[PDB]
RNA sequence: CCCGGGUAGUCCUGGCUGUAAAGGAUGCGGGCUAGGUGUCGGGCGAGCUUCGAGCUCGCCCGGUGCCGUAGGGAAGCCGUUAA
RNA sequence: GAGUGGUGGCCACUAUUAUUGGGCCUAAAGCGGCCGUAGCCGGGCCCGUAAGUCCCUGGCGAAAUCCCACGGCUCAACCGUGGG
């Protein structure tokens, strides 16, 4: 079997093999992992947890 | 309701801002008054110190690294390494300690906390490009380039940024399970302060 | 206009100076001992031409392009150079 | 942008998007009839009536009320003009382009050397021509009318 | 002065996608613009969309979803005929079924490989991939 | 593939890591090469490559693309100095470029092998030619596009044994990543080598910025990183 | 949002002071409006927004 | 400068007029139309 | 080249000539693509006021400058006044 | 390799003629500035027409030359029967 290849949760996006993307734990509840793509990054865009609704960088 | 009374919060000067403002930091703006001075919305300040609180205890100890580079800022994150056992570097910044790992003391954390974006520029963007999770104090005027958790607060004070870091350590410490009630924590918020 | 000319039937290569077809040509050379490199450059362009078929009909549709693609795989396999059970590609 | 100063001005009105006469306005379609003729009779503009309408008797733009005799349109004030024979022969904006040209033409007969001035007048004549052209082509001239300022 | 309508729509498209919008306002909108979003929402190229009318031509407000590398309108249009379509794929498109062309027949307008299961052809008037 | 196991095995127990991603290979943590890329970590020590792609160590798959001598005047003299710009790949998925300087070639040639290591990407392949559909990784899967200085380059997808069409540089670079066919198109000036091998590495660093569907991952047969027969 | 555009101009209902007739005015005026019984001014133009010298009853939609 | 022009479907005459125009800014296809090596040339267009 | 003098010209009226590093060395119209901060004209809101066609702050439109993100470029650099 | 070199010409090289597909601040190159005739390019909706445009089908565009399979000269070059 292959690998999954992990999606910004902001922008849905693939990331690519060495940009400065990041990736941590849902600060509010702590079940999900949240991934920030480099533009997304760059622009604050805000981001929104699949499972507690808390939201915003 | 709130971690200490508001009070004390306007007391202390948190909700001061400056003469500038962002429009990415406009969502923590309460009003602007008649002087041209804009002013901060205090709730949305506790709200994300507590969301912080818990975001940072579960994290290892001694993995935290936080730095200032401003005066007033120097005592209150030495005092709050003392007190979680996290690292602290007050001062000037070396360059190229995260990412020379020929220096005598390179270090590699899992997540920082910068006082001040402006002014702590070297440490942020070292910190970067080792991919790891940000926490920054923000004021009226810095942008939020770069920061994944943000808490709305004036960082140029001197009182300010004591009351700050003593509510984010004694938050940190009840989430981690170290003391059993909020009042159990009994250290001055003057110990956190520099004098003169 | 001009009336017919025969034409040669191989290909010279661009540059003939290149260190490494020369090498790979030295081999076939003398593993099959031919005589000259005209005659091996010969069966290189039947080779090509087959291939340059194949490609052509891939991408083609309609009533003589299946004509054309069993009569090649017929003739291809009536040569000895493919499977009786072979497939365009 | 501007058709010769090439700026970039943006005021102009803001017309709400509406399709049925506001409740508050009590006037029907007789009386804002009578109320053109009078001031047509006034001897007023067509764009002068509508902000007269607008501003003392509380009309926003007549357009807001089906034509009568013709279902398929709305009403306007020059279709309103027409139906009694207050319309004026000639287009209002090119007879005030017109007025505006013949005024200019004795300055420049006491001062030759306004060199500034006349460039507004070729403008203002090559607006004229454009115009010209344009109601030629709908029908709105007859096809020998032409623009003479030795007239 | 304003000429096409149809490429500013396209051009605004590609230009917010690339900075991370999530929506968009088509100003000026008409029936031709309506058909295109039709087409590409079928294929998943955008979200949903809606109708807004003011007392002008309308406005088109237009929900995105990040799956677009590119799109654009095809100026002049060019008439293809229903076995050309390959020569036009090389011209615009990345491989040999990436993305699609978008073409207007007396039948309405539909992508080209539509058009093609139909046997038909006509004018070619923007790609999207 | 022997010898590269006994090879990383013996540089594995006599290194001493000294980052942290460094202390995660050391441990066991992490044990395919696939695992370090896509999450922002920082590359500081060639060991790391060594005990993952052992087979980038072969002589066969190192190639050294140029060899330069530069020099800065003085008022005693020319001071002259070696730049020499240098690849390493496994021939199936993974590709670096690097550039070194020294005071002689030597020195120069091995620095510039170990930041070859350093700067290590992966890539896509398949096959998305209009007159070949095989759905194996021998070309480019779409048609992408780089640039760097003055060059730009555009990779094509071709037919399967038709070679590699395009300039040598782009050969060499092309072959240690594991791919066979394809056509190109170049504008500015190719002859500036370090800018050419540059745009064909971006070239096909790109083709991790094109989005897609996963009908298209079976339509044209999409790999990524090693093709795992 | 703000796609449709909206005025920020508004139609008054007013009192005059002499004559007490009611009428309905526009907030913006071009020309000076005056009663429609008693002739007595009610709003003087100005630049941008008039100047009301009579009393406010309403301010209609 | 804006885009190249013109770019209109009916425009053909002036795009086959303007390259037709430019062309013989171009030194090689002037000399062979002229034939200005010809009148020139002391051997006459022979090799030898 | 520096110093003491000096004709045409430089100034006004009526014509002719149509040239400049006449340079923003950047043709003109339209749609779209982060922010920050000065200044000029108009309008709106709030607060002062010696009641001034006055002062301070915020927002909208149009001009006029600087720093700068994505992108562009051989680079110098340009970057909603786009290259 | 029974051939292999020299001189002149055309195409490619060349995106150095650019529809696909080039350039014009500092390298060749934006008229000193503006107004406007022919030409080219032109805002939204409804109804009609069917010139352009698309599909189907009749009559044509000689043979030789080009591509494919089969057949005759030992195979081939060449020639014949069919399909394009
Ligand atoms: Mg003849
Ligand atoms: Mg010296
Ligand atoms: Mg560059
Ligand atoms: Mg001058
Ligand atoms: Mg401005
Ligand atoms: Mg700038
Ligand atoms: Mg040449
Ligand atoms: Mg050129
Ligand atoms: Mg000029
Ligand atoms: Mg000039
Ligand atoms: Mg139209
Ligand atoms: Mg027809
Ligand atoms: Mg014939
Ligand atoms: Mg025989
Ligand atoms: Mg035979
Ligand atoms: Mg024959
Ligand atoms: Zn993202
Ligand atoms: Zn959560
Ligand atoms: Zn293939
Ligand atoms: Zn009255």
């Amino acid at each position: 079997l292959k690998f999954e290849i992990p999606v910004c949760t902001s922008c849905g996006r693939e990331i690519t093999p060495r940009e400065h993307a990041t990736h941590f734990v849902c600060p509010n509840c702590g079940e999900a992992i949240i991934w920030r793509c480099e533009t997304c990054r760059l622009l604050a865009k805000p981001y929104k947890c699949p499972k507690c609704g808390w939201e915003g960088p | 309701e709130y971690l200490v009374p508001l009070d004390q919060y306007l007391a202390a000067g948190v909700h001061i801002g400056t003469q500038q403002k962002t429009k990415d930091m406009k969502k923590f703006i309460y009003r602007v008054r008649q002087d041209g001075l804009y002013v901060l919305d205090v709730r949305k300040t506790d709200e994300r110190l507590k969301v912080a609180g818990k975001f940072l205890a579960r994290f290892d100890p001694q993995s935290i690294l936080a730095v200032s580079v401003r005066l007033y800022g120097q005592k209150p994150v030495k005092k709050f390494g003392e007190v979680t056992g996290a690292r602290a570097i007050p001062g000037r910044f070396l360059p190229g300690t995260m990412t020379n790992p020929a220096v005598k003391n390179f270090f590699e954390p899992d997540v920082i906390i910068i006082t001040d974006p402006r002014a702590d520029h070297q440490a942020m963007k070292e910190a970067i490009e080792i991919g790891i999770p940000i926490v920054a104090l923000v004021d009226t005027e810095n942008l939020l380039s770069y920061v994944d958790l943000a808490i709305p607060t004036n960082n140029k004070g001197r009182k300010a940024l004591a009351l700050i870091y003593w509510i984010l350590a004694r938050e940190i410490l009840y989430n981690r399970g170290e003391i059993s009630s909020r009042e159990e924590f009994k250290i001055p918020v003057e110990e956190f302060e520099m004098k003169i | 206009g001009d009336p017919k000319r025969q034409r040669k039937k191989y290909e010279t290569p661009p540059h003939p100076w290149i260190k490494e077809r020369l090498d790979r040509e030295r081999v076939l050379m003398d593993k099959y001992e031919l005589k000259n490199k005209k005659e091996l450059w010969k069966h290189e362009t039947q080779l090509k031409n087959f291939r340059r078929r194949a490609r052509r009909l891939l991408a083609a549709r309609g009533k003589q392009a299946e004509i054309e693609r069993e009569q090649l795989l017929a003739r291809l396999k009536r040569l000895g150079l493919l499977p009786e059970d072979a497939v365009l590609d | 942008a501007r058709m010769h100063a090439r700026k970039r001005g943006k005021s102009g009105s803001k017309r709400p998007p509406r399709t049925a006469p506001p409740i508050w306005l009590e006037y029907t379609v007789e009386d804002i009839e009578n109320l053109v003729v009078k001031l047509r009779k006034e001897g007023y503009s067509t764009a002068m009536i509508g902000t007269i309408l607008r501003d003392q008797y509380g009309i926003p733009t007549v357009k807001l009320f089906r034509d009568p005799d013709n279902p398929n349109r709305k009403l306007t004030i020059t279709r309103i003009l027409e139906k009694h024979g207050l319309a004026p022969e000639i287009p209002e904006d090119l007879m005030f382009l017109i007025k505006r040209a013949v005024n200019l033409r004795k300055h420049l007969e006491q001062h030759p050397k306004d060199l500034h001035s006349m460039r507004g007048l070729q403008l203002i004549e090559s607006k004229i021509r454009r115009l010209v052209k344009y109601y030629k082509r709908k029908g709105k001239l007859p096809k020998d009318w032409r623009y003479d300022p030795e007239q | 002065t304003l000429l096409d309508p149809l490429a500013n729509a396209l051009s605004h498209i590609t230009n917010s996608e690339r900075v991370g919008k999530r929506e968009v306002y088509i100003k000026p909108a008409s029936k031709l613009i309506g058909e295109v979003l039709r087409v590409m929402q079928k294929y998943g190229y955008i979200g949903e969309f809606e109708f807004i009318d003011d007392g002008r031509a309308g406005v088109y407000r237009v929900q995105l979803l990040g799956k677009i590398n590119k799109a654009g309108a095809i100026k002049p249009r060019f008439p293809v005929k229903a076995r050309d379509y390959e020569r036009w794929e090389k011209r615009f498109l990345p491989a040999f079924e990436f993305g699609i062309l978008i073409v207007s027949t007396s039948q309405g307008v539909m992508s080209h490989k539509e058009a093609r299961e139909k046997g038909i052809g006509g004018r070619l008037i923007a790609y999207v991939y | 593939s022997q010898e590269w196991k006994e090879y990383a095995k013996r540089v594995l127990d006599e290194w001493q890591p000294k980052t942290k991603l460094g202390m995660l290979v050391k441990e066991g943590q992490i044990t395919d090469i696939h695992e370090i890329f896509r999450k922002g970590y920082q590359i500081k020590e060639p060991e790391i490559i060594d005990v993952l792609l052992p087979e980038v160590n072969a002589r066969e798959n190192q190639e050294i693309l140029d060899i330069a001598l530069t020099v800065r005047m003085t008022d005693s003299g020319r001071r002259v100095r070696f730049r020499v710009l240098a690849a390493v790949g496994n021939r199936d998925g993974y590709v670096g470029l690097g550039i070194g300087h020294g005071r002689e070639v030597g020195i120069a040639i091995r620095k510039a092998i170990n930041y070859a290591k350093l700067n290590i990407i992966e890539i896509k392949r398949g096959c998305g030619s209009w007159e070949c559909r095989c759905r194996r990784p021998h070309s480019v899967p779409f048609t992408v596009e780089g640039k760097e200085g003055s060059v730009r380059v555009k990779l094509i997808p071709g037919p399967r044994g038709l070679g590699l069409v395009i300039g040598d540089v782009g050969k060499k670079i092309l072959r240690l990543a594991g791919i066979q066919d394809v056509w190109s198109q170049t504008l500015g000036e190719t002859r500036t080598t370090v800018n050419f091998a540059k745009a064909v590495f971006n070239a096909l660093y790109n083709t991790n910025k094109v989005v897609v569907t996963p009908e298209m991952i079976e339509r044209y047969g999409i790999v990524v990183g090693r093709a795992m027969p | 949002r703000n796609v449709i555009p909206m005025p920020r101009s508004r139609f008054l209902r007013v009192k005059c002071i002499d004559c007490g007739n009611e009428q309905i005015v526009f907030s913006h005026p071009a020309t000076r409006v005056r009663c429609n019984v008693c002739g007595a001014t009610l709003v003087e133009p100005t630049g941008g927004k008039g100047i009301i010298r009579a009393k406010i009853l309403e301010v209609l939609e | 400068p804006g885009k190249k022009a013109p770019n209109g479907e009916f425009a053909g005459r002036k795009l086959k007029l303007k390259r037709k125009k430019f062309r013989w800014s171009d030194i090689r296809y002037k000399r062979r139309v002229l034939r200005l090596k010809e009148k020139s040339d002391p051997l006459e267009g022979a090799p030898q």
